[PDB]
RNA sequence: GUACCGAGUGAUCGGUGGUGGAGGUAGAUGCAGAGCAGAUCUUGGUGGUAGUAGCGAUAAUUUGUCUUCAGCGGCAAAGACUGAGGAGGAGAAGGGUUUCUUCUCAUAAGAAGAGUGAGCCGGGUCUAAGCGAGUGUGUAGAAGCAUGAGCGAAGGAGAAACAG
RNA sequence: AUACCACACACAAGGGAUCGUUUGGCUCCUGGGACGAGGAAGGGCGCAGCAGAGAGCGAUAUGUGUGGGAGCAGCAGCAAUGACCACACGUCCCCGAAUACAGCAUAGUGCUGGAGUACUCCUUGGAAUUAAGCAUAUGAGUAAAGGAAGGAAAAGAAACUAACGAGGAUUCCCGUAGUAGCGGCGAGUGAACAGGGAACAGUCCAACAGUGUAAUUCUCAAAUGAGAAGUUGUCAAAAGGAAGAAGAUGUGAAUCAGAAAGAAAAGCUGAACGAUACAGGGUGAUAGUCCCGUAGUGUCUUCUUACAUACGGUGAGUAGCUGUGCUC
């Protein structure tokens, strides 16, 4: 049960809040679980998927496959994974997008600011965990 | 006759664009606008509630009024270079 | 006619720049849902009231 | 070349005015390479950012020049005080609101009370 | 006195105040000129009549245009004519005190 | 939703086979914006009449030839007509790109470009009949009345250009 | 009836009912009640690499600073030398109260004007309608038109009720009451005190200011002087505080596998695990354990509020009266 009356439980309101999200709230939509080993290598339980990271598909047509993330579509919430595609009548191949939550991370791309992003989150935990 | 043949003579134009309201209703001979009463200081009485709500505050852009509300929320902080003047006052 | 005031001329200039179809590249954009520009006009079918 | 704010803040008003004529000359040259010939889409963006930065840094330096002048004076020019709104500028100060005596109580003040219980 | 001003040629009316800070350089040569026009229509005018054609800011007048050219490009000017076009652009035509110099200035400036 | 078949005096109810692609009832009670053939009813969609009634006042049209791809479209040669108070050549009021080039039929249709240069031409000046801010008096506020800055003619007055 | 006209059934046309769905509406409750001469509200015109409308912004038309951090939806180009977002600031074209103006106050600085007006206060003031007709009356001191202010506004501490063994400012709720009465005594209209509660608070001016000296307010100087207002009368004292409330934001448990079948399992079947969290939303069919939250817990920022002097019993074109008009 919910006892805070400032938070809404309306279906109409929850749905609008989802689809009209922007900025950091949009980034929260692209989160995926880490594998059991990585959850010992790092403190975090889940992270936003980025290009170059390595993922196992755990639901759908392409179940059991593994591959590298090629692109991240923020407007239509989908991820393109290397080697997951369909062939047209022409023989031409189109990558099919997968929803973030159907993936699981196997190796992290550590290019750019990723190491600082991870550090910032670990500290935020401990700050309140140790109190 | 009063129908089609009299329509041919209708080539003069009594109203032009008003400079206060835009509404092509300034009568040149009378020296008055039929939408907004220019050049009188106050705006005209609008005929009914339906017609007046079409020209109220919030039907356009409200540029100044919006900024004022944001500044009031922030506590009227002013330009940060000049904080010392603010603080003294 | 040939004699015009400055106020009448600016109204004609603005009424002439607005009278154009949707550019052909916009139709390819993922989020774009318009078919035809409903604000297009013809001199044979409407008056500007520039007077 | 993309000018940076912290690396301009070191110049005098006399030096910054020199820089402005160059940026404006460069903008003219850009417009010609658009009517005539062909332009990379990035060029007009970069041209226009450079003028805006110089005008922003000049304005700050002139405000400081005015601050040093009037800081300690009576009759500060209005523009140096924050705008607020017309009614907040005309309000009475909190001292002035409390000097009046026009219907104030004799007894029944906050000061005439004791800390007591009831049983 | 208040009047609707529908027959007037100047759309501005109000007299302008002073200000505590004033804008750095003011209405000045590099605001006045926009670009020179180089196409088959303009090319003939350089070759036959020693005149260049330019787009200029709406706020500009004959005297200002004369000064701005002599400042940016450097040749001396005989005449300036002006034309408000149906596309909302003010065009200026500038004739130089010596012909032949028109082809020199046009080529240096990359108009032609 | 659509064909069949069964149950009920009847309002209605049940099953079977194709179509459809994600929700739905049976019993007992509660609240109602709770059942249509009609109102010269309201809104939207479709017939018969019917390949029918009509589409042709005015000067009039023929032949060859090229395109067009099937335009009495263009060009040559004939035959006519308006007949200088013209079906000719120009301005104003009104319209506003309808003007020029290219392409396409989508055609009294579109799309993309280009085009209007003044000391001497007209406006910005003067004043007609007249209108009027402010001030005075009046009114709950107005209207009205006295005086009066400013305004009032692209065909009245009004410095100076013509050929190629 | 060979071929026309009608009806039934199957297939193809023609139209958009029905069923399934919804980032919209409506109603009730709670907060808020924030404009303008420092140029508003409202109108116009410009600004994109390819850009008509709409959105955003002013010739600085995606600038500066802080907190974050990954892409910019098409095509070409950009981006850890910061893509994009959030908070504040800087810049902010022309018309418009539109003002180089009008009226007005001070020793001086100045103030007003226009916008909005659901709710509150002050004026002015109908007719349709009901009376089974209609003229007094009704609808109604309502509609319409004008003036003015605030987050509420108005009212308010008895020249008050009552006749009890009396009460004790104003406003609001239950009630006296469809009563006492008003009325072609027709149609119809119509209050007050009590008794039970919410919330509670009282005070100022004049009459009436030290005369062994206006002791009072303001300006410039100066470290103690000049000047303005005022004798048609100026001047009657305290800092000070912790509480109370509203927002913003951090953290936050626990799952795997399978026959058949499907485009896809979260369904179904077996085995587990969390709960101070089984509110609700998203994921390719119906998910406590896949994602965002929720229960529980931390931080921070704003706002509101608080001690001093002297007094009484005569406030006039008023109360009242005569005539007159409206009103209850
Ligand atoms: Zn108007």
């Amino acid at each position: 049960m919910k006892f805070n009356k400032n938070v809404t439980a309306s279906r109409r309101k929850n749905r609008k809040a989802h689809f009209t999200s922007i900025g950091l709230e949009r980034t929260k939509l692209m989160n995926a679980p880490l594998s059991k080993d990585l959850k010992e290598e790092y403190g975090i339980k889940r992270i936003a998927v980025r290009p170059g990271d390595m993922v196992k598909v755990v639901s759908g047509e392409f179940k059991k496959k593994e591959g590298v993330v090629m692109k991240v579509n923020r407007h239509d919430i989908k991820i393109e994974v290397e080697g997951c595609f369909v062939q047209k009548e022409d023989g031409k191949k189109i990558n099919k997008g997968i929803h973030p939550s159907n993936l699981r991370i196997i190796k992290l791309s550590m290019e750019k600011d990723r190491a600082e992003i991870i550090n910032k989150k670990v500290e935020a935990m401990k700050s309140e965990v140790k109190a | 006759s009063k129908g089609t043949p009299s329509n041919g003579k209708k080539n003069k134009r009594n109203h032009t664009t008003c400079c206060r309201c835009g509404s092509v209703s300034f009568h040149k001979q009378k020296g008055k606008c039929s939408s907004c009463a220019y050049p009188e200081k106050k705006m005209k009485k609008m005929q009914n509630r339906k017609a007046m709500l079409k020209k109220t505050t919030g039907t356009g852009k409200m540029r100044h009024m919006k900024k004022e509300r944001i500044s009031r929320r922030a506590g009227y902080p002013g330009n940060p270079i000049l904080k010392e003047i603010r603080n003294k006052i | 006619g040939s004699i015009k005031t400055r106020r009448i001329k600016v109204q004609l200039v603005s009424a002439l720049k607005k009278n154009r179809c949707i550019p052909q590249w916009k139709r390819a954009c993922p989020g774009f849902k318009q078919q035809y520009n409903f604000t297009k006009r013809s001199w044979k079918r409407k008056t500007l009231k520039a007077c | 070349m993309k000018l940076l704010a912290k690396d301009l803040r070191n110049n005098s008003i006399e030096e910054l005015e020199k820089n402005l004529v160059d940026a404006k000359s460069e903008m003219l040259q850009i417009r010609q390479k658009k009517q005539s010939a062909i332009l990379k889409p990035n060029e007009l963006r970069n041209g226009r950012r450079n003028v805006a930065v110089i005008l922003t840094i000049i304005r700050e330096k002139k405000y400081q020049q005015l601050l040093e002048k009037y800081k300690d004076a009576d009759n500060i020019p209005k523009e140096l005080k924050p705008r607020m709104n017309r009614r907040k500028r005309q309000e009475l100060t909190k001292k002035q609101k409390k000097i009046s005596k026009v219907g104030k109580t004799k007894l029944y003040t906050k000061g005439n009370k004791l800390i007591y219980a009831f049983e | 006195p208040k009047l609707n001003r529908h027959k007037a040629s100047r759309l501005d009316k109000k007299i302008k105040q002073k200000k505590l800070i004033e804008k750095p350089l003011g209405f000045s040569s590099l605001d006045i000129i926009k670009y020179g026009i180089g196409h088959e229509g303009a090319a003939k005018l350089i070759e036959e009549a020693g005149t260049l054609t330019f787009v200029v800011d709406q706020r500009a007048d004959k005297i200002n245009v004369k000064k701005a050219f002599e400042e940016i490009y450097g040749e001396k000017v005989k005449k300036v004519n002006i034309n408000n076009t149906m596309k909302g652009v003010k065009k200026a035509y500038i004739r130089l005190v010596e012909l032949g110099n028109a082809a020199v200035v046009a080529t240096k400036a990359g108009i032609l």
